[PDB]
């Protein structure tokens, strides 16, 4: 199984970028397997 | 070895994720590669550090990325979706409130092969990687390592 990498770009901030998405505040727990879950 | 954002591909060829090369170290999320060695041209990249709970892995040396969300400012996801050129998506993070502190999160839902894409602050510093999260719609933690 050949896993391989190819360059896609520089890491840069772009002034002209699309803007979207909300900003939810969420209580979560992180278990030993690295999985996040919601908490109430 | 050039600094930049890279696709992680497997063999037809499929994009399984994304990573950040910086200071000669390749950074991605553990669940993307599971710790496998990576081919880079005629060269080989071997795993150096990894942690399943943080869902992070570095190749050729220790984790180098150390910037953090300031908690007030918009950030950009530098998404590299399969079959599309890298693109910047600006957003104001929400918050994962946990018992060991708060973590920035972005309510952006891109294809699974985008996992490992960097999230940037205004100076272009990588404040973490996209693709470990929860569903409320998907919300990704801004996952950062320790340098």
């Amino acid at each position: 199984v050949d896993m391989y990498i190819e360059r896609a770009g520089d890491i840069t901030w772009e002034k002209d970028a699309e803007v979207t998405g909300n900003s939810p505040r969420l209580d979560v727990a992180l278990d030993e397997s690295g999985d996040f879950s919601l908490v109430e | 070895t050039t600094d930049g954002v890279y696709r992680v591909m497997t063999r037809g060829s499929t994009q399984v994720g994304v990573g950040v090369m910086q200071e000669g170290v390749f950074h991605t999320m553990w669940h993307v590669t599971k710790g496998a060695a990576l081919r880079s041209g005629e060269g080989r990249l071997d795993p150096y550090w990894g942690d399943v709970k943080q869902d992070l892995v570095s190749y050729c040396g220790p984790w180098k990325l150390d910037a953090a969300w300031d908690g007030l400012s918009e950030v950009q996801l530098l998404a590299v979706p399969p079959g599309e050129r890298a693109k910047n998506i600006q957003t104001l993070p929400g918050i994962f409130k946990t018992k060991d502190g708060d973590i920035g999160a972005v309510a952006l839902d891109y294809p699974a092969g985008t996992s490992g894409s960097p999230i940037l602050d205004k100076s272009g510093r990588v404040i973490g990687l996209y693709g470990n999260g929860v569903v409320i719609s998907y919300v990704s933690a801004i996952t950062q390592g320790k340098r």
